[PDB]
């Protein structure tokens, strides 16, 4: 029987490196990047980094970060989208002068519904990016947002836009419970950009946390 | 086929039991396959490795880190030299088994798939079909590594494909309720097969090769054969909604697996299409299941992050 | 040890030193009552009244009360209901965490390691009971063994609680690296620890208890006779209730503070749930801590009184009645806040 | 024809049916279980 205790403790072996291989992987948060065909601009002004996706390794804080890209998957999303669960966060980049481009925003609007209702991210939140926002303003001034949006009923001042913006993409998360939209709107500076994704990260890492116990 | 099979004897009830429990992987699985030596079986997960299980003494004896995490399917070579992995980066990896110097290396790493490849099959020792998500089959070749033959004839994303007992025949199923076969040596498809609703997720031959089962979303699975070819049976069961994830088949043929996600499989009857037995051993959505060529030992895997093997 | 079960009848700490008089009429062996005293000396007054220069005297020539009784009946099936509805939840406790969905959770693993804690409680009682019924005692070894299982689960109980207490701590407010610092292997690691952490501390406790006629007394040589008293209420009640307050102290506050500061606290049920279980533990527990940190000072005369003496006695007894209650308590109040917990009792009903 | 396909089919099934461990029961010394 000397072969089979060979085999045995070659098993032993290899399934504690693969017990440790998961382990370390569980050690790294993974996100998911969505949009409207425009994303990845976190990703390009983040200076630094370490094909149907995109895996960009990322660290900061002493903490890793996994990306995957999916925008070049033209296939049904659903059915390549339940394999990204246990993802920590995803983050959502969307451009906000895409309403007057044409129908874009109603795409997105459609998408963002269809991820919320996909009984599948229930207990992973999701990170809302606001892209081209030095644009905005000048593409603002011109379009009263009417057109996008009816029955607008505000100014044109870029404050009240923005916040109704917003508060569409409160309307979407018809769970606000379970998962908690956190929305900033994307700058040159990748230090606010980033300080924004770590916060986002430990809130839902606290989230999760709070849902390990044996009780529940 | 029911007024046909009115006469012969139900198997009945059966009393399926776990006959070992393996624990390896702490993620989901997707796929898995039965192996020529009856002994082997090839999973994977999300952990970033493939590993080769040994049914018959409950151990792990390969561990090949994979490197694209998140694979979505893996087949084992009848050869047992090859085992293919797929995955979202729309390559198929090859990896040895022991080939030389008795570690486990990558042989090739085939590429040039557009769409998420679904399902992967050793169609010879040589030769490799796969399925991708861009509604096109490519059948590669390891020497070369190029597209031998392309087929384009499906409108939807494919997802799985099974292989013929001559290993000259294969079939697959996309969203479109449209599944027609494609052969080898004419390279063009010959039988269209029709009848669905939904999307189709399990593909596999009868034993026999003259037909095949395949598992919809609607809780319902069909048998198509090359004579009929016009679903002449159909099983159903008029109690639940969900979708079916993947279908196998027993030795005979005379026994169906159904991978349907409510927590357990279903075992119906290919001719007699009335329920034979229940496997409630999974805690998780059950996406993997195969019968093995001489049907010893069956296995079974699921999102639970275990398998079960049933005898 | 386990200071609440005794056959402790008369103490005498007032008056030791008497002169040599006929009004000795004999001397009982209050040594083997409880061994906490010495021999006591009885005068002939038809009392029960209180050396060296004496003891040759004597053989020339030649108060607890019975309220305790009365309370040990009553305590005595006070402990045999207490294991029942103990036991059965702390069971039921076990297999629900064994059969869990998700394996490999550090939470899992440390509330299941406090569940056999507790279960070492139970376990260890009924010998306790056993020993009050019959003034029998078993092979003068089984007061020894259940005296230092007591002390483990104890131990091991309160040790459990903390790290749980620091992991979430962790796991809450230094999210950014406590998943890189623990793991399952780690959390399996230093549950190991801890557990050796408790043999350790409760090594010393019942590391001299050699189990008397019909209760656990004490070698304590020479040297120690003294230390081995100090140091087993000392020890029981710095790592006991004190310094795990402190720590239970220091993170609660933090998770809240971080709970506060995500606005998370709406949220935090899961955090509430142990927190309800850590206060009660420290309610339930600190009649006893405070007790045996009295009748510590004792050895200094701060209760010289003898009706005092008899309070601290009776205190020390229902305290520890109370801490037999808290253990099978602790289940129920997991009952009432958790939430899959009651599924599971619906799904085994 | 549909009913010669069935025909063949339950023939090819009563065939191996015996040759199948699932369909009836088989020593567990016999299979490796
Ligand atoms: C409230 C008081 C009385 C409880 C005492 C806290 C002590 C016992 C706890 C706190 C943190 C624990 C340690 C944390 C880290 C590890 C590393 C592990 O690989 C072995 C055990 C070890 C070394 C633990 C042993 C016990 C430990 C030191
Ligand atoms: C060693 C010493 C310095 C530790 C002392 C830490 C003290 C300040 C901690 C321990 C427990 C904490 C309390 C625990 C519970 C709550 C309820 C919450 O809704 C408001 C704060 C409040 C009331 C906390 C305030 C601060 C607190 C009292």
């Amino acid at each position: 029987s000397a072969e089979d205790k060979a085999a045995v403790e070659r098993s032993k072996m290899i399934d504690r490196n693969l017990r440790e291989d998961g382990e370390k992987a569980a050690r790294e948060v993974k996100l998911l990047l969505l949009g409207a065909g425009e994303s990845g601009k976190c990703t390009i002004v983040k200076q630094m980094k370490i094909t149907g996706i995109v895996e960009t390794h990322f660290t900061f804080k002493d903490l890793h970060f996994k990306m995957f890209d999916v925008t070049a998957q033209r296939s049904e999303r659903k059915k390549w989208i339940h394999c990204f669960e246990g993802v920590t966060a995803i983050i959502f980049c969307v451009a906000l002068s895409d309403y007057d481009l044409v129908n874009r925003m109603h795409a997105s609007m459609k998408l963002f519904d269809s991820i919320c209702n996909n009984k599948w991210f229930t207990d992973t939140s999701i990170i809302l990016f606001l892209n081209k926002k030095d644009l905005f303003e000048e593409k603002i001034k011109k379009s009263p947002l009417t057109i996008c949006y009816p029955e607008y009923a505000g100014s044109n001042t870029y404050e009240e836009a923005a916040a109704y913006i917003q508060c569409q993409f409160e309307d979407l998360n018809k769970r606000k419970d379970t998962k908690e939209i956190y929305t900033h709107f994307t700058c040159s500076t990748d230090t606010k950009n980033v300080q924004f994704v770590f916060d986002a990260v430990t809130d839902v890492i606290i989230k999760n946390n709070l849902k390990d116990c044996g009780l529940f | 086929l029911s007024q046909i099979t009115n006469n012969i004897d139900p198997v009945g009830r059966i009393q399926m039991r776990t006959r070992r429990t393996l624990r390896g992987h702490l993620a989901k699985i997707y796929a898995m396959h039965w192996g020529t030596d009856s002994r082997l079986l090839v999973s994977a997960s999300q952990d970033g490795k493939l590993i080769i299980w040994d049914s018959y003494t409950t151990n792990k004896v390969h561990a090949i880190p994979l490197r694209s995490s998140w694979v979505m399917t893996c087949a084992y070579a009848p050869s047992g030299n090859y085992v293919a992995c797929g995955g979202l980066d729309n390559i198929c990896s090859i990896y040895n088994l022991k080939t030389r110097e008795g570690n486990v290396r990558v042989s090739r790493e085939l590429a040039g798939h557009t769409g998420y490849l679904s399902c992967c099959r050793f169609l010879d020792d040589n030769q490799i079909v796969t399925s991708s998500g861009d509604t096109t089959c490519a059948l590669w070749d390891i020497e070369t590594g190029q597209q031998t033959t392309t087929f384009t004839g499906h409108t939807g994303d494919v997802m799985s494909l099974s292989l013929a007992p001559d290993t000259r025949l294969f079939v697959s199923g996309a969203c479109d309720a449209s599944a027609k076969l494609w052969d080898v040596r004419e390279g063009m498809c010959r039988q269209t097969f029709t009848g669905h609703e939904s999307d189709i997720n399990a593909i596999c031959f009868f034993p026999n090769g003259n037909a095949f089962a395949t598992g919809s979303d609607d809780a319902t699975c069909r048998l198509f054969d090359l004579r009929a070819d016009q679903e002449l049976m159909t099983y159903s069961h008029d109690n639940i909604i969900c979708g079916i994830t993947s279908v196998s088949f027993s030795k005979s043929g005379r026994l169906l697996l159904a991978g349907y996600d409510d927590f357990n499989c279903n075992v119906w009857d290919a001719l007699k299409a009335d329920r034979a037995g229940v496997l409630a051993g999974h805690d998780n959505r059950v996406s993997c299941l195969g019968v093995t060529d001489d049907g010893m030992a069956v296995a079974t895997g699921s999102w639970d992050s275990f398998l079960k093997i049933w005898n | 040890q386990h200071h609440g079960v005794t056959k402790c009848n008369i103490t005498c700490s007032k008056m030791t030193s008497k002169i040599p008089v006929a009004l000795l009429i004999h001397y009982q062996q209050n040594q083997a009552s409880c061994c906490k005293r010495a021999i006591i000396l009885e005068t002939r007054q038809h009392r029960l009244f209180c050396e060296q220069w004496v003891k040759d005297a004597m053989q020339h020539l030649d108060y607890i009360g019975d309220i305790v009784v009365f309370g040990t009946v009553f305590l005595s099936i006070f402990y045999s209901v207490i294991f029942a509805i103990g036991l059965v939840g702390n069971l039921l406790v076990v297999f629900a965490l064994t059969n869990s969905k998700k394996p490999k959770s550090v939470t899992d693993i440390y509330l299941l390691n406090l569940a056999l804690s507790d279960l070492l409680f139970v376990a260890t009682l009924p010998f306790w009971t056993h020993y009050l019924i019959n003034e029998k005692g078993l092979h003068n070894a089984m007061c020894k063994f259940t005296t230092a299982f007591f002390f483990i689960g104890f131990f091991g109980s309160i040790f459990f609680l903390t790290v749980i207490s620091i992991d979430r701590y962790l796991a809450i407010v230094l999210a950014a690296n406590s998943m890189n610092n623990r793991t399952v292997q780690h959390g399996v690691t230093i549950s190991l620890g801890v557990w050796a952490a408790a043999i350790l501390v409760a090594a010393p406790q019942f590391m001299f208890t050699k189990q008397k006629e019909n209760e656990c007394c004490g070698d304590y040589p020479e040297v120690l006779q003294e230390i081995w008293p100090v140091l087993r209420n000392v020890e029981t009640n710095f790592l006991g209730f004190l310094l795990p307050l402190l720590i239970m102290s220091y993170c609660y506050f933090r998770i809240i503070q971080t709970l506060f500061s995500s606005k998370n606290h709406k949220k935090a049920k899961a955090i509430k749930l142990i927190l309800l279980v850590v206060i009660v533990f420290f309610l339930f527990w600190t009649p006893y801590n405070v007790v045996i940190f009295l009748e510590t000072l004792k050895l200094y005369d701060f209760f010289p009184s003898c009706d005092m003496r008899k309070d601290l006695r009776l205190a020390l007894s229902v305290t520890e009645t109370v801490a037999f209650s808290h253990c099978c308590l602790n289940p129920l109040i997991y009952a009432f806040a958790g939430e899959k917990f009651r599924r599971y009792l619906y799904h085994l009903y | 024809k549909v009913s010669k396909a069935a025909a063949d089919l339950m023939a090819y099934c009563e065939a191996h049916a015996k040759e199948d461990p699932l369909l009836t029961p088989v020593p567990a010394s016999e299979n490796p279980f």
